[PDB]
């Protein structure tokens, strides 16, 4: 439970691939 | 009603100021931000910060349900 | 000293004048001795209350009549010695310069913290103990700020709910500790504490461990740092929101102190 | 070249005349308690003088090493600006604050944020939203229970 919570962000970054799409993803998460 | 937000237009380098917050958490930016690169201790700092907080939450859960069942007897 | 009938030099406005001491007054006995025998004040005799609590002398100005005779305390009276005679000459020269300036002018004419009262009271009593008294804090200063910040975290974080807010709590604790260490030698020191700090730094070099002011000093110098913090922050360029975060952490740390002031601020 | 009164402790005493600034200090009114009769041999640069010749009185390199210094200590980040002024501070006697004595290119500034701060903010705000809706649901449930009990 805890491990997935702390590991969610960089595994999402790994799934995103390109760093520009991850930059826009972090922009989305900031705008929220 | 509603609220609208529009991102700021791009400004040439002679009139555009990029500033770095001193406050890391909860800095109300207008939604207009820039991502800087992230430079091992920070990784474990995040791990304990979730532990503690979730623990406190459990405690917040456990402090209010006891008042609920102690209200039904009255 | 002062004797009955002896010479004295006294204030009168800004200048020094020679006088005879005709009576010597004692405030404790409500009594004075005179020259032609203890006696109290008469029916028409009185002393101004500004000096009557101090030892008074009834004096008569030389070269001036008895209408100028008056009671003077130690503020207005001095013994007739060469130091007083020399400063009498000096003030005579000042009066001479004033008269010369009179001559010159006439000849030209012819041509966001709101802390409660208990922290203020304990800070001003520490001020009285550190300025009007030689007494300073104890060497190890007992409970260090280590303890305060540490438990303060252990209570507030278990009261704080978000992981984000606990990050700001730990961040504020670490920053306050490092600022205490790096600023105690810069502002958080008074008289008869510079020597104590020198003794501390010479003691630290003996056992090869580097010096540190968090554990060494007590929690009251930490409160001194919080007191100087509002004027210190606004000196340089600082944000709006970061400033508000800092005073908010300031205020809830102060009210957490206000929960148990008596733990760290009892004499 | 000298001052009649100590600019740190505000009384007269033994002084050390600095080269550029006319302010002088006592043998203890310094970050370090300089040992009298044992003062290092040299020009006697003070903290202000060492701060000016460290930066060579130019703004660009001083802002760049200030940003480098803030980059080093992100754990004390909100105080990191306040750690810098200290270096350019001549230690002085603790004078009480006044209230203690009693009883436009800046509008479109782009925020430079990092990934970890976005992560912390997102987690903080989702936890806030989730538990305020949970606690308001609990409060409405308790209120409805009290209403049904009273009725
Ligand atoms: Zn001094
Ligand atoms: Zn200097």
């Amino acid at each position: 439970s805890l491990n997935e919570e702390v590991t969610f962000f960089e595994k999402a970054k790994r799934y995103i691939g390109n760093k520009h799409l991850y930059t826009e993803f972090l922009k989305i998460l900031n705008l929220y | 009603n509603y609220k609208v937000w529009k991102k700021q237009r791009l400004i040439n380098k002679k009139n555009q100021l990029y500033y770095e917050p001193l406050q890391k958490i909860g800095y109300q930016n207008n939604g207009n931000i820039q991502i800087i690169p992230t430079t091992n201790s920070i990784k474990y700092d995040f791990f304990d910060k979730i532990y503690k907080s979730k623990m406190v939450q459990k405690r917040k859960l456990f402090q209010f349900q006891e008042s609920l069942i102690d209200k039904l007897v009255s | 000293e002062f004797a009955l009938g002896g010479r004295c030099l006294a204030f009168h406005g800004p200048l020094m004048y020679e006088a005879k001491i005709l009576k010597i007054w004692d405030p404790s006995s409500k009594m004075y001795t005179s020259i032609p025998k203890p006696q109290k004040l008469g029916e028409d005799e009185s002393i101004p209350e500004e000096i009557i609590n101090g030892k008074c002398f009834f004096i008569h100005y030389q070269g001036w009549k008895s209408s100028w005779d008056e009671w003077v305390g130690y503020d207005r009276i001095r013994a007739y010695n060469e130091e007083n005679i020399a400063m009498k000459k000096r003030l005579a020269n000042e009066a001479k310069e004033a008269k010369k300036s009179l001559l010159e002018q006439q000849k030209k004419k012819k041509l966001s913290l709101q802390i409660p009262i208990k922290l203020k009271s304990v800070l001003v009593d520490d001020w009285e103990y550190v300025t009007k008294d030689k007494k300073i804090c104890r060497l190890p200063a007992d409970v260090t700020v280590e303890m305060v910040l540490n438990k303060y975290e252990h209570e507030v974080s278990q009261e704080l709910e978000s992981p984000g807010s606990q990050s700001q709590l730990s961040e504020y604790c670490a920053g306050l500790k490092l600022y205490f260490d790096k600023c105690l030698g810069n502002m958080l020191l008074y008289r008869l504490e510079r020597l104590q700090y020198d003794e501390l730094l010479k003691k630290s070099s003996k056992d090869q461990k580097p010096l540190v002011p968090i554990r060494i000093y007590g929690a009251i110098h930490l409160l001194r740092l919080i007191s100087v913090l509002p004027e210190l922050i606004s000196s340089t360029t600082m944000d709006l929101q970061s400033c508000q975060l800092l005073i908010k952490q300031t205020e809830d740390f102060l009210v957490w102190l206000l929960m148990h002031v008596d733990e760290y601020f009892n004499d | 070249e000298n001052e009649d009164f100590c600019s740190a402790c505000n009384q007269s005493g033994s002084f050390l005349c600095c080269d550029t600034c006319p302010k002088s200090f006592h043998f203890l009114c310094l970050d370090p308690p300089i040992d009298p009769n044992n003062l290092p041999k040299g020009d006697w640069h003070c903290n202000e003088c060492k701060f000016k010749i460290f930066i060579n009185n130019s703004m660009a390199t001083l802002k760049k090493i200030e940003s480098n210094f803030i980059k080093q200590n992100n754990n004390v980040k909100i105080f990191a600006k306040l750690l810098f002024n200290i270096d350019s501070h001549n230690p002085k006697q603790f004078q009480l604050p006044n209230y203690i004595k009693e009883t436009f290119n800046q509008d479109f500034k782009i925020t430079q944020i990092d990934e970890n701060s976005i992560k912390y903010d997102f987690f903080d705000k989702i936890y806030k939203s989730k538990m305020v809706q949970k606690r308001k649901l609990f409060q409405f449930q308790e209120s409805l229970i009290d209403k049904l009990v009273s009725n």
